[PDB]
């Protein structure tokens, strides 16, 4: 399932903004 | 609205104009512990010593400001923030800096941030996920009626509140803009096609963002996943959304309207402007003013014992907060 995929990978944390 | 707008609009140019400075000083506060961080600063929460009231005070180290290219991004989000004045806008109490540190003193908001519940309970409710969705419409009409871009919508910037209302934090990429800009900034899961593809853009984006979000409330994850953000922008380029089978056909059109890679097509971007958002049958149970008088009962009230609880934040290692005894970065934050 889509939920599945999304809870085995590695973004289900908390996402910081783009810094170059 | 336009009545309202428009005095909003005097109020703010006012401050926008002759921004407040120096409304505090680091002694006057007792830090406690940490709330949050992200890629630039680090927010704690603080006790004011002579009136006993806590806020967050997020610091951000100028030395790494500059090391990371957010000089202007940092003067652009505390001249913004201060002018600012909305119910779901978090309110910056104090400003100031010192040798080393540059800081914005906010009201301390206790519910945590969405993030944390959304992952917790794994998703919300339409009903749910609409009650957050109409403050940010709100919030995203004000803000674009000042010509700002918010340019960083997502969970992780959303608190909850005592009375499980929205507010909004992390101005950190908001710009006063009229017409196109091009910096490539926010969170890859957020950005909208235009924004990747380096073409310039609006306030479209946030529209686009509001799109993503809204999906994200209502799905438990975003439209567009991967491991890492290069992957990310592929599929958003693509384009392809596809819906969870619980998704209602309101709420699928809307979100067809919003992340709609078309310009002349995408919601909040056309004639009608906000009025295609609003007036959408996903929203038709919604009551705009109460929204906005906060007299809408909040599907979800988050527990708090006390001023002072941190229980709905997440615990982060903490740091010791240096000041040189050498002003670091003067010049290039003399506006702060
Ligand atoms: N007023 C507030 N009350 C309580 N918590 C807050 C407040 N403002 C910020 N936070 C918390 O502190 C975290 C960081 O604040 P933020 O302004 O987003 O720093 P940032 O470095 O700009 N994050 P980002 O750019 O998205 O990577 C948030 O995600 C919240 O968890
Ligand atoms: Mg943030
Ligand atoms: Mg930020």
């Amino acid at each position: 399932t889509t939920y599945a995929d999304f809870i085995a990978s590695g973004r289900t944390g908390r996402r910081n903004a783009i810094h170059d | 609205v336009k009545e309202f707008l428009a005095k909003a609009k005097e109020d703010f140019l006012k401050k926008w104009e002759t921004p407040s400075q120096n409304t505090a000083q680091l002694d006057q506060f007792d830090r406690i512990k940490t709330l949050g961080t992200g890629s630039f600063g680090r927010v704690m929460l603080v006790k004011h010593k002579e009136s006993g009231n806590h806020y967050a005070m997020k610091i951000l180290d100028k030395q790494k400001v500059v090391k990371l290219k957010q000089i202007e991004h940092t003067l652009n989000e505390k001249r913004i923030l201060q002018a600012v004045n909305f119910p779901f806008l978090v309110k910056l109490e104090f400003s100031f800096k010192d040798n080393s540190n540059l800081y914005m003193v906010m009201e301390y908001v206790a519910g945590g941030e969405m993030f944390s519940h959304l992952r917790r309970i794994g998703r919300f409710s339409e009903p749910h996920a609409r009650f957050y969705a109409a403050q940010i419409v709100l919030t995203f009409e004000y803000l674009h009626s000042l010509d700002l871009i918010y340019r960083d919508l997502k969970p992780e910037n959303l608190l909850i509140d005592q009375q499980g209302y929205i507010q909004v934090t992390d101005f950190g990429f908001a710009k006063r803009v009229k017409g196109r800009t091009w910096t490539l900034c926010g969170t890859p899961e957020y950005l909208a096609p235009e924004i990747i593809l380096s073409k310039g853009y609006n306030k479209a984006v946030d529209w686009w963002a509001l799109g993503v979000l809204i999906y994200e409330m209502a799905a438990g994850y975003p439209p567009f996943f991967a491991d890492q953000p290069i992957q990310i922008y592929e599929k958003i380029v693509s384009g392809k959304v596809r819906f969870p089978s619980h998704f209602s056909s309101d709420l699928k059109d809307l979100l067809r309207n919003l992340l709609q890679v078309d310009l002349t097509k995408r919601f909040g971007n056309l004639k009608n402007g906000v009025n295609d958002i609003k007036n959408h049958k996903w929203f038709a149970t919604t009551d705009w003013i109460a929204i906005y008088q906060r007299k809408v009962e909040a599907p979800f009230i988050p527990k708090f014992k006390g001023p002072g609880d941190t229980s709905n934040f997440d615990d982060y290692e903490e740091e010791e907060i240096r000041v040189s005894i050498n002003e670091k970065c003067g010049k290039e934050f003399t506006e702060f």
